[PDB]
C-alpha cells in the first residue's frame, strides 16, 4: 500500500529511458541523500537542508574515515540543483576527486564511478541536474529497502542472477543451524549480494563480525553490488568486496580457511583447463584427480568450497540440476565428495521458484560434521512455487525444512537418509529417492461395474429411440 | 502362475536408436503412403517410402516417445517410418516376448515408467530392470497362458478404440442431423431477430480485493474456464451472496442460459451451458433469459445450432482477445416457432445430445469407466 | 592428412634428421629402412604431425596405428570435428563408448534452430495454435537446453552429447 | 472488413455411410460387450 506508492514511483521514473544511465542518477542522488540524512544529521547538532561550508574537514575527517568520504561541502544536492543558464558544463564523470579518490584512509577504489565532473552541455546538462535531482530530491518516505526502486531498477529486465528474495530467505534461514560463531561471514562468487543483506542486516544485532569478500566478473555489477548494501547502512569502512575471477584469483587465499559461507554459483562460470597452469597441481584439483572440463566447471566451485571450509561451520551452495554424478568424468569427483562426508546433505526444490528457469536446483550443504550417513533429505514441493504474495513470512515450510535439516526427520512423501554405502552400492542417486506415491487410485469392481451397466442400459434404449427418431 | 521371476528389461530386448532418417521434408500429403509418426498421436500423414531407409518391417515392434517424457507408447503396427524421435524397441529373443505383452508391461507400471517431468533421458531406467515375467515357463506355456489375457486386453483396447470411433461417428452424424433437420422450418416460422425473445443480460465484474465478497457465500461465480461444459447449474467458484453489493452482476432464475464473447470464439464454435441456480457472472461473458415466446432449451439449442453462423454474425468486432459484439449478436433473424412447436423437436434434440455428450449418461464417461476397469484389471491380472 | 615426422633419438638434438612423413599404417621396418639406424634402437622422435588431435612426444608406433584405426573407425564428419569433440572427452576409446550418443545437426546451425527443431518438427508439445504459433520463446528454450544438454557448435552442424 | 469475409472450409456428408458405420460398430461393440461380460471372471 505504501510500497504500492513507491512501486508506482518506480514504474514512472522509468519514463523515458532505461536504468543504465539512470543507474548514475539513482545511485549518486540516493547516495548523497543518504549523506544528507546520516552525515548531515551528524552535523545537525536544525540548521541546513541547504548545507554549506560547516563540515570542518579537519574534524570531518572522521566520516571521511568511517563513511569513507567528505563528499561535497559545496556541491550538495541543494548546492548543485537550482536553475538554468549558469557556468559550467561538467558535473558527472571525473572531478569529485576528494570523495572519489579519498586515499586517507580505507579508500576502496572505483568507489564513485557514477557521477563526478563531465559533462556535455551548459545547463541542458546542469539544468537536467537541477530539475531531475530536484524531482528526486522530494521523493520522500511516503527505509530498510528504500531502494526498492533500485531493487527494481536492477530488476528492470528481471521484472541472470538478480537475487530472488524468497530463495535468499531460504538460504539465510538455511544458513541455520550451528551459527553463532566467527567469522561472519564469507561469500565466494557473490554477484548482487543482497542475499548477504537479508543474511546479515537481518542478523545485525544478532552477530556482525567480518567483511563479505564477494568476487564477480562484471565491474559495473561489482560496484553497484558493493554500494547496494551500503545504501541502507551496511558499513563499507572495511567490510568490502573484492574484484576478479574466483579461480585465477581466489583472494584471500591466506585469510582464512573459512567456516560458514554461502553462494549462488551462476552459469557463464565455465573455463578452459585442464589445467594449462599449475592449477593442474594445485591444492584443490589434485585432490579432485580428474579436473574441471571446459564447460561443466560448476563442479570446480564445490572443490573451491571445500578449499574454504571447516568441520563445524556449514556451507550452503546451489547448482542447476546437471549433477546426477555426470559420468566417469565427474564420478570420482562425486566419489571424492563421498570419500568421506565432505558433502553432508542435499535438498531439492521446485521449478520454477526463480526468474524464468523453469528448472529446480540442488542445494548442497557441506560440513565435515558427520554422523555418518548419506543424506537425501530433500523436498521438491511444497514450497508453494507460485509467487511472493501467499505464505510470505514462512512458506509454512521453512520451519519444516529447518526441522528436517535439524535432525534426520524421515517423513513419507519426502526423502530420508540412506546408508553411506548405499550411494556406492547404487550408482550415486542425485536424487531418485524417494518420490513417494502420487495418484494411485483404486475402486470397487461392483461400483465401477454396475454403474457402467446401468448407464449402458440407459444408453441402449436411448440408441433405440434415437433410431426411432432418426426416421424422418 | 507359479514359476514367475523378475527379469531384466533389456535382457530379451533389442533396443536401438533410429538410424539415418532423412525425414526433413516440407509436405506430407495423403497421396504419399507411410505415416510420418511423431510424438503425441501416432500419425502425421504419408511420405514416400521409396529410398529413405524407413524400417517398417517387423509388423509388431514398439517405440519410446519421448525423449524427456518416456510415456507415449505405440505398437508399430503395419509399415512405419523412423521419424525423428522414434527410439525403437523390439526383442532379441522373439520366442518368449510377444511384445504387445511388453507393450502392456510398460504400462503395468505407470508409477515409475510413464511419468514425464523434466529434461532427462532415461536409458538405464527402461534399459536395466525389472519386470515380473512368467519365466521360467519360457517360452512355451508362458506365451500360451499370457495369450489368453492378451487376447482379452487386446479386445479391451479394441473396445476403447471402437468406442472412441463410434463416439466420433455419432457426434459427426448428429451434428449433421442437427441442421439437416430442424432448419428451414415451415410455415411460416417467424424470423425473430436475436435477443428480442427475452431481456438478455451483460453480467458484471466484482472487486477481487473484497475478501468478504470473494470467499464466503454460495452464489456460483461463473468463468469462461468454468464454461465449455453443458448444463452447469453451479460453477466451481463460490462467491459471496452479499457480493451483489459490490459486483454489479445479474441475478438469474433457474432457467437461464449463458454465452461467452471472449477468448475462444472468432476461431471456433461458442460454448454454452444451462445455468440453473441463482448465479452471477462478469463482463467476460453474458447471459440470456428468454420471455414467454420461447422454450429456453430451444433458445439454448438455437444458439448451439446456429453456432456455425452466429459465430459469423457479429464475427470480428476486433482481432483482440476482444471478440463478438452484442450488436449483430442482437441483429440476426432466426426461425422461432410458436410455443406448441418448440418442445417436440427440441426434446428429440436434447435427447440425442444427452445421449452423446457430458457427463453422466454420456458415452465419454462410459469410455472413462471402461478405461478405469481396464487399468484395474491390468493391475488385477499381473498380480499373478 | 595424418602424417608424422618421426626420427630420431640418435643425435638427440635432431641430428641425423631423416624420415619426412609417414601416413598410416606405419611399420617399424618401413621407417627403419627409411632412416637406417642410429647404431642402436632409439627412434620415432615425435616432433611434427599432421593429425586432427593431440599426440605425445614418445607415443609408440603401434599406438599410433591404434589411434589411426580408431580414427578410421569413426565417421568422417566426426573425423572432421575430432578436435571439437575431444574437448569434452579425454581419449578415443572413451569417445568410442558414447560414439552412439551423438546427435548430429547439419539441419540446425545455431541454438535457435535446435529449439525450433525440437519443438516444431519433433512435436514435443503437440498443439501449435495460430494464436500461439509465434509465441514459443526459442531463445529461452535454447538457453535452458544449453544449461541442461551438452552442446558443441561446429562447422558442419551442432553436435549434442546426450547421454 | 467484416463485409465480406466469405466463408472458408464448410463441409458436410451423407447420412447412409455414417449410419451404416454406426450400426455395424454398435454390433461390434455389443458382441465385444457380452464378450467382456464373459471376461468378467471373478
Amino acid at each position: 500500500e505504501l510500497h504500492r506508492q513507491i512501486w508506482q514511483i518506480a514504474n514512472d521514473v522509468r519514463g523515458s529511458v532505461d536504468g543504465w544511465d539512470f543507474k548514475q542518477y539513482v545511485l549518486g542522488a540516493l547516495f548523497y541523500r543518504f549523506i544528507s540524512e546520516n552525515f548531515s544529521s551528524y552535523i545537525e547538532a536544525t540548521d541546513d537542508i541547504k548545507d554549506d561550508a560547516i563540515k570542518t574537514k579537519g574534524y570531518f575527517i572522521y566520516p571521511s574515515q568511517l563513511f569513507c568520504n567528505v563528499a561535497a561541502k559545496a556541491n550538495t544536492n541543494d548546492r548543485l540543483n537550482a536553475d538554468l543558464n549558469s557556468i559550467f558544463v561538467a558535473i558527472e564523470s571525473s572531478a569529485y576527486g576528494y570523495p572519489s579518490e579519498a586515499d586517507i584512509k580505507g579508500l576502496f577504489a572505483d568507489f564513485d564511478t557514477t557521477s563526478n565532473r563531465l559533462g556535455n552541455t551548459v545547463k541542458d546538462k546542469n539544468a537536467r541536474l537541477a530539475a531531475v535531482l530536484k524531482g528526486v530530491e522530494g521523493l520522500k518516505l511516503g527505509i530498510d529497502l528504500f531502494g526498492d526502486a533500485y531493487e527494481f531498477l536492477i530488476s528492470n529486465y528481471a521484472a541472470e542472477f538478480f537475487t530472488p528474495q524468497h530463495v535468499s530467505k531460504l538460504i539465510a534461514q538455511l544458513a541455520m543451524h550451528g551459527q553463532t560463531h566467527v567469522n561472519k561471514i564469507y561469500d565466494p562468487a557473490a554477484g548482487s549480494g543482497s542475499l548477504l543483506l537479508q543474511a546479515k542486516k537481518q542478523f545485525d544485532n544478532h552477530i556482525i563480525e567480518e567483511g563479505f569478500f564477494g568476487q564477480e566478473i562484471n565491474h559495473t555489477t561489482y560496484n553497484l553490488a558493493r554500494m547496494n548494501m551500503f545504501l541502507h547502512n551496511i558499513n563499507y569502512d572495511k567490510f568490502d568486496i573484492k574484484l576478479g575471477n574466483t579461480l585465477t584469483e581466489p583472494h584471500f587465499r591466506d585469510e582464512k580457511p573459512f567456516d560458514a559461507i554461502v553462494s549462488n554459483p551462476p552459469y557463464s562460470v565455465k573455463w578452459i583447463g585442464s589445467d594449462d597452469p599449475t592449477l593442474i597441481n594445485d591444492e584443490r584439483f589434485a585432490p579432485a584427480g580428474v579436473l574441471a572440463p571446459k564447460s561443466k566447471a560448476d563442479f570446480a566451485f564445490v572443490l573451491h568450497a571445500l578449499n574454504y571450509l571447516s568441520a563445524k561451520g556449514r556451507a550452503a551452495i546451489v547448482c542447476f540440476p546437471g549433477i546426477f554424478y555426470r559420468g566417469g568424468a565427474e564420478q570420482k569427483i562425486r566419489q571424492y565428495l563421498v570419500d568421506n562426508n565432505y558433502v553432508e546433505t542435499v535438498i531439492s526444490l521446485a521449478p520454477n521458484l526463480f526468474f524464468g528457469t523453469t528448472i529446480a536446483v540442488n542445494i548442497l550443504v557441506l560440513s565435515k560434521h558427520k554422523t555418518d550417513t548419506n543424506v537425501q533429505f530433500i523436498d521438491a514441493s511444497e514450497l508453494f512455487k507460485k509467487e511472493t504474495n501467499n505464505n510470505i513470512l514462512t512458506d509454512a515450510h521453512i520451519e519444516q525444512i529447518m526441522q528436517v535439516f535439524a535432525s534426520k526427520e524421515d517423513v513419507a512423501h519426502l526423502a530420508k537418509s540412506v546408508a553411506f554405502e548405499t550411494v556406492v552400492a547404487n550408482d550415486y542417486n542425485l536424487s531418485v529417492s524417494s518420490y513417494v506415491e502420487a495418484k494411485d487410485n483404486r475402486e470397487i469392481i461392483d461400483i465401477a461395474e454396475l454403474n457402467a451397466e446401468l448407464k449402458t442400459t440407459v444408453s441402449k434404449i436411448d440408441q433405440l429411440r434415437k433410431d426411432i427418431d432418426a426416421i424422418v | 502362475g507359479v514359476e514367475v521371476e523378475w527379469l531384466p528389461l533389456g535382457e530379451i530386448t533389442k533396443y536401438e536408436q533410429p538410424t539415418k532418417y532423412l525425414v526433413k521434408a516440407k509436405d506430407y500429403h495423403d497421396t504419399y503412403t507411410i505415416p510420418v509418426l511423431t510424438a503425441g498421436k501416432t500419425f502425421i500423414l504419408g511420405y514416400t517410402n521409396e529410398t529413405h531407409g524407413i524400417y517398417q518391417a517387423s509388423k509388431a515392434p514398439v517405440i519410446i516417445f519421448d525423449d524427456f517424457t518416456t510415456a507415449n507408447k505405440w505398437v508399430d503396427f503395419d509399415f512405419k517410418a523412423k521419424s525423428s524421435a522414434m527410439k525403437m524397441v523390439t526383442s532379441c529373443d522373439d520366442n518368449k516376448t510377444l511384445l504387445k505383452y511388453v507393450y502392456y508391461w510398460l504400462n503395468t507400471l505407470p508409477s515409475e515408467f510413464a511419468e514425464g517431468d523434466h529434461k532427462r533421458q532415461w536409458i538405464s531406467n527402461y534399459s536395466q530392470k525389472k519386470i515380473p515375467i512368467p519365466c521360467p515357463d519360457n517360452p512355451e506355456k508362458s506365451l500360451a497362458i499370457q495369450s489368453e489375457i492378451v487376447r482379452i486386453l487386446d479386445k479391451f483396447t479394441a473396445l476403447t478404440a471402437e468406442l472412441t470411433a463410434e463416439l466420433n461417428m455419432r457426434k459427426k452424424q448428429y451434428n449433421y442431423y442437427r441442421d439437416q433437420l430442424l432448419s428451414f422450418k415451415e410455415g411460416e416460422v417467424e424470423w425473430k431477430t436475436l435477443g428480442e425473445i427475452g431481456k438478455w443480460y451483460g453480467g458484471g465484474t466484482p472487486s477481487k480485493n473484497k475478501i468478504e465478497f470473494w470467499e464466503n457465500g454460495s452464489i456460483p461465480w461463473i468463468s469462461p474456464k468454468d464454461m465449455g461444459r453443458t448444463l452447469v447449474d453451479s460453477s466451481e467458484d463460490y462467491i459471496t451472496e452479499e457480493a451483489v453489493l459490490h459486483s454489479s452482476t445479474k441475478l438469474i432464475p433457474a432457467n437461464s442460459i449463458a454465452i461467452v464473447v471472449r477468448s475462444s470464439i472468432l476461431d471456433k464454435v461458442l460454448p454454452s451451458a444451462l445455468i440453473k441456480v441463482p448465479a452471477t457472472l462478469n463482463q467476460d461473458m453474458k447471459a440470456v433469459i428468454p420471455h414467454e415466446n420461447i422454450l429456453v432449451k430451444y433458445i439454448y439449442h438455437m444458439i448451439g445450432s446456429r453456432g456455425s453462423d452466429i459465430l459469423r454474425a457479429a464475427k470480428k468486432t476486433g482481432g483482440s482477445v476482444a471478440s463478438i459484439d452484442s450488436k449483430k449478436l442482437f441483429s440476426f433473424k432466426i426461425p422461432v416457432p410458436n410455443i406448441n412447436e418448440q418442445q417436440r423437436i427440441v426434446e428429440i434434440l436434447d435427447k440425442f445430445d444427452t445421449l452423446t455428450n457430458s457427463i453422466t449418461e454420456g458415452l465419454p464417461r462410459e469410455i472413462e469407466l471402461r478405461q478405469k476397469q481396464y487399468e484395474y484389471y491390468r493391475d488385477l491380472l499381473f498380480s499373478f | 592428412d595424418m602424417q608424422v615426422y618421426i626420427a630420431n633419438l640418435g643425435k638427440y638434438n635432431e641430428g641425423e634428421l631423416v624420415g619426412a612423413w609417414f601416413t598410416f599404417p606405419i611399420d617399424f621396418e618401413e621407417v627403419k629402412e627409411k632412416i637406417g639406424l642410429n647404431d642402436e634402437y632409439e627412434e620415432y622422435a615425435i616432433h611434427d604431425y599432421e593429425l586432427p588431435f593431440t599426440v605425445d612426444e614418445y607415443t609408440s608406433i603401434g599406438e599410433l596405428n591404434r589411434l589411426w584405426e580408431m580414427v578410421s573407425e569413426l565417421p568422417e564428419e566426426l573425423q572432421s570435428e575430432l578436435s571439437a569433440l575431444l574437448t569434452h572427452f579425454s581419449s578415443i576409446e572413451e569417445l568410442s563408448e558414447h560414439q552412439e550418443d551423438i546427435i548430429i545437426h547439419s539441419d540446425c546451425d545455431d541454438m535457435y534452430d535446435v529449439a525450433r527443431y525440437y519443438i516444431e518438427e519433433t512435436g514435443a508439445l503437440g498443439e501449435v495454435p495460430a494464436s500461439l504459433q509465434n509465441y514459443i520463446d526459442y531463445q529461452a528454450y535454447g538457453r535452458d537446453l544449453d544449461l541442461s544438454g551438452t552442446f558443441i557448435s561446429t562447422n558442419h552442424g551442432i553436435f549434442e552429447i546426450v547421454y
